[PDB]
RNA sequence: AAGGCGGCCCCCUGGACGAAGACUGACGCUCAGGUGCGAAAGCGUGGGGAGCAAACAGGAUUAGAUACCCUGGUAGUCCACGCCGUAAACGAUGUCGACUUGGAGGUUGUGCCCUUGAGGCGUGGCUUCCGGAGCUAACGCGUUAAGUCGACCGCCUGGGGA
């Protein structure tokens, strides 16, 4: 519908899932896709392949705005950190910048207890 | 000799992300790494140096 | 880690440069460490154990 | 294969065209140690394939073989309790052995009147890349491109 | 001093160490009783409450599962003023003093020497690893002793009961 051309690839990579949100330069969401919503659950949801298809489903959902160049922003650990960026370049996008935006506290909140598994 | 005002020398002992570089990498003396860290923190507060590579 | 993709530089090299910038900054290591709570006694025990291992 | 590093047994060439690759093919089709009846099925299939595809008996085999020949395959590996499929590039020798094995297996799973007819119609399907044997290379491909991250 | 103490800035304040002389002139060491301090949890009154989390609730696992795992979550964890007086409060090693081969570091003073954008030679305080004699049941300890001696104190006398 509208025209943007220069976007931002916001990827939330957690241990359990990968949420891929394509936004403009100002921070307004254009389209999104997740590994869990792409037909993957539990064991398969937390895989770099499920994150690859999440980058692919997200690319199809935003190409009506017509994005040519996009800068990537990687948040968190787990799979789909690099497999999402790889699937975005192969989809037909020019990667401007790759930035790690993982939140790191300067020693703030007490984290939950260690899991005794 | 070390000062928070000398952001010229100070910028050599801080990383790309703004983090203070450990003495094991820079090869500085123990007494002066402490003097450095204080100056970097003094300069950070006075917005002469950043805290993070986001702003 | 802020990585800016250079002119006539392939995507494969830019990503490998980013992965090394994250490795240098200790992005994944600081997240692993902060995931769960660690008692002052435990972090003091780890620091002593690592100092003993740094003697070969 | 733990300590001992072995090579590969060099088999005698094809008695008809002197091809070592066809000798691997006759042996793959061969059952119950019946070589006489195994080459009889391979030659009758090649005679009916070349006639119904425009001669070149060796070349008509190669056209059907080029389509079933896989480039990459997955290798099962258990690192930390979890079974990861690592995509690995297959060697030129095994590339042909898998290609020949799937042709024989797909022809065996067919419903035609004879094995010579089953083999010929499987090689005809492979030459135009539209059969059970080419789909086995296709399924192997989709499995490799999926686990491309763990390469 | 032990408990313990970690962003940055100031104010109030305790101890340690070094260099050079001057001053007092045994004023010292140890300490039953006594006094003070003393992690966390807990208690009282009033605040505060983001995260975490006893109890408790729900979802799972399991033969059962009053657990481990998950979703929640109250006290509590935070502040003021009181209380409590205990810990594997550990170096499981009381304090003070004198004496007894060495090696490699770390940290903090200070005397000296050089044309120094560093090093060379000493001399104190603290600290880590290794090790000699000696010691030890062995493990180990080894000038920061568990070696060689002296002063004073605390304490032990088979296990369970306690
Ligand atoms: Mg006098
Ligand atoms: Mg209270
Ligand atoms: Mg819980
Ligand atoms: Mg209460
Ligand atoms: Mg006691
Ligand atoms: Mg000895
Ligand atoms: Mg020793
Ligand atoms: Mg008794």
């Amino acid at each position: 519908r509208k025209q943007v051309s220069d976007g931002v690839a916001h990827i939330h990579a957690s241990f359990n899932n990968t949420i891929v949100t394509i936004t403009d330069r100002q921070g307004n969401a254009l389209g999104w896709a997740t590994a869990g919503g792409s037909g993957f659950r539990g064991s398969r949801k937390s895989t770099p392949f499920a994150a690859q298809v999440a980058a692919e489903r997200c690319a199809d959902a935003v190409k009506e705005y017509g994005i040519k160049n996009l800068e990537v922003m990687v948040k968190g650990p787990g799979p789909g950190r690099e497999s999402t960026i790889r699937a975005l370049n192969a989809a037909g996008f020019r990667i401007t910048n790759i930035t790690d935006v993982t939140p790191i506290p300067h020693n703030g909140c007490r984290p939950p207890k260690k899991r005794r598994v | 000799e070390i000062d928070y005002k000398d952001i010229a020398t100070l910028k050599n002992y801080i990383t790309e992300s703004g983090k203070i570089v450990p003495s094991r990498i820079t090869g500085t003396r123990a007494k002066y790494q402490r003097q450095l860290a204080r100056a970097i923190k003094r300069a950070r507060y006075l917005s002469l140096l950043p805290y993070t590579d986001r702003h | 880690p802020v990585i800016k993709v250079r002119e006539n530089e392939p995507f494969d090299v830019a990503l490998r440069r980013f992965k090394r910038s994250c490795e240098k900054a200790g992005v994944l290591a600081e997240v692993r460490r902060r995931e769960f709570y660690e008692k002052p006694t435990t972090e003091r025990k780890r620091a002593k154990a690592s100092a003993v291992k740094r003697h070969a | 294969p733990r300590r001992r590093v072995i090579g590969q047994r060099k088999i005698l060439p094809d008695p008809k065209f002197g091809s070592e690759l066809l000798a691997k093919f006759v042996n793959i089709l061969m059952v119950d140690g019946k070589k006489s009846t195994a080459e009889s099925i391979v030659y009758s299939a090649l005679e009916t394939l070349a006639q119904r595809s425009g001669k070149s008996e060796l070349e008509a085999f190669e056209v059907a073989l080029e389509n079933v020949r896989p480039t990459v395959e997955v290798k099962s590996r258990r690192v930390g309790g979890s079974t990861y499929q690592v995509p690995v590039e297959v060697r030129p020798v095994r590339r042909n052995a898998l290609a020949m094995r799937w042709i024989v297996e797909a022809a065996r799973k067919r419903g035609d009147k004879s094995m010579a007819l089953r083999l010929a119609n499987e090689l005809s399907d492979a030459a135009e890349n539209k059969g059970t044997a080419v789909k086995k290379r296709e399924d192997v491909h989709r499995m490799a491109e999926a686990n491309k991250a763990f390469a």
